[PDB]
């Protein structure tokens, strides 16, 4: 069911097996980098224990990383059964196309992992650099969804740790700052009602 | 404006539309004064005992000829068997050119294998304003990564230049400016440099060098007291 769908939940406890299989997985996880943090974070073990492996048979993972999560993200990516085959760089500009410990950071990284053998994807249409303006804090650019749609048009996709602005057609967004549960795909709706007759994750 | 869409339409890479490419020039001048004379040595590094390279270095810049630069090549197998930890100073830094493929993973193993942790990921973004694939590639690769590692206790992490002509494997000389502006020490080693990369303040060692002038004793003499701990960014120490 093409229109946006989402599930407010704690992704640690949600039984993601009810959601089926996706051509693309994207995540912008709340990595525990050594800081106070304006939001809540996931420990390295919770990140490792996420049940990503059930979400795909053949397809691509997009995984935002920063700081020491450039290494931890690679660990998670490999533990979950993916091979890192590409790495997208978003160059952060202002409205005038100028770029915003040892060096100042003009960019954020997005690891691209493959699992299985995806077939019928349009590999090579886009290039691995995004130039796009910063929006709110920890707000990734919209251009990633068009890149992902040209790569795998019309397939089901799932985003983890998304926020309300992340909800898109063809995507199921999970996150704990979404508003409630909006589900339209009848297969998903059925399995959700079965797993959660009273509509609560614990 | 969606520059990803635009590249799909026109072939102009999104980085083609980045603009803007007191004074840090006194700093460049202090760097230039404290620079040791250029020293260089032809060495076939596979067959070489790098322990002969002394003293131990404050900075190592490592630029192995990857097969992927050509479309003797060094595989990551060969690279991670280099005994870099035997010539690095207990507190020191490495800058490792990793390419854009498996090098982004195997280069991190190398850094860890030699005792470093990565503190920066410097990206060389290549524009194609003048001319608008690996089987596993999902996207067109338009950049290379130079990983920065540290061991022991003004600039941005992006270099933007036009894609060099096919067959040209040189890396942007801007990498030297970034390194030297960090003021990390004066023993600087460039492994797999060339005649065209030789540069004041650096020891260059590579197989294609046509001449050598390296002498370990002469080289160590540049850092004997009172100069042992200079950062490379300060005034020289006065003599007689
Ligand atoms: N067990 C879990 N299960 C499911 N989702 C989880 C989760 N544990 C964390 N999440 C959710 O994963 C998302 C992680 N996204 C990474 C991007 N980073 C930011 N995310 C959100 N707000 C931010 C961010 N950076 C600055 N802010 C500012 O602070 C806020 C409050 O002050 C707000 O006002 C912003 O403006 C996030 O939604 C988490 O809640
Ligand atoms: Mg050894």
């Amino acid at each position: 069911l093409f229109p946006p769908q989402w599930i407010c939940c704690d992704i640690r406890y949600l039984d993601v097996s009810i959601l089926g299989k996706f051509a693309v997985v994207m995540a912008d996880p709340p990595w525990d980098i050594h800081m106070e943090l304006p939001y809540g974070t996931l420990t390295d073990d919770e990140m490792r224990r996420l049940n990503i492996p059930v979400l795909q048979d053949d397809g691509f993972l997009f995984l935002w990383v920063t700081g020491r999560a450039m290494e931890l993200g690679r660990e998670c990516l490999n533990l979950w059964g993916y091979e890192r085959v590409d790495e997208i760089i978003w160059v952060k500009t202002n409205q005038l196309q100028r770029i915003i410990h040892w060096l100042n950071h003009g960019k954020e990284h997005c690891l691209v992992g493959v699992k299985g053998n995806p077939q019928g994807f349009n590999q090579g249409l886009d290039c691995d650099v995004i130039v796009a303006e910063v929006r709110s804090t920890s707000h990734k650019p919209d251009e990633i969804y068009g890149m992902i749609e040209r790569l795998s048009p019309g397939t089901r996709k799932i985003e983890l740790f998304g926020r309300p602005h992340n909800v898109q057609p063809n995507w199921i967004t999970l996150g704990n700052q979404l508003d409630g549960i909006h589900l339209l795909d009848p297969d998903v709706v059925a399995r959700f009602k079965q797993r959660y007759p009273d509509g609560i994750i614990s | 404006n969606d520059y990803c869409q635009h590249f799909v339409d026109t072939g102009h890479r999104p980085q083609n539309f980045i603009r803007d490419v007191e004074l840090i020039r006194l700093k460049d001048e202090l760097i230039a004064k404290s620079n040791t004379p250029p020293m260089y040595l032809q060495a076939d590094i596979e067959a070489f005992d790098i322990r002969e390279l002394t003293p131990k270095f404050d900075v190592i810049l490592l630029e192995p000829p990857l097969e992927e630069y050509y479309r003797k090549c060094w595989t990551w197998d060969d690279i991670m068997k280099l005994e870099i930890d035997e010539i690095a100073a207990p507190r020191s830094f490495i800058f490792l050119w990793c390419g854009s493929g498996e090098g982004l993973d195997l280069g991190r193993v190398c850094l860890r294998k030699w005792g470093y942790r990565r503190c920066e990921d410097i990206c060389w973004i290549k524009t194609n304003k003048n001319n608008p694939l690996d089987p596993k590639a999902v996207f067109q690769r338009t950049k290379e990564h130079c990983l920065m590692g540290i061991k022991g206790t003004v600039d941005i992490d992006l270099i933007i230049t036009e894609e060099p002509e096919i067959g040209n494997i040189e890396k942007p000389v801007e990498i030297f400016h970034i390194i030297e502006h960090f003021c990390l020490g004066r023993r600087r080693l460039h492994l797999f440099g060339r005649d065209s990369t030789i540069r004041p303040g650096w020891l260059t060692v590579g197989p294609t060098l046509t001449n050598s002038n390296y002498n370990a004793e002469t080289y160590a003499s540049y850092f004997s007291a009172p100069n042992s701990y200079l950062t490379g960014c300060t005034e020289e120490i006065e003599r007689l």
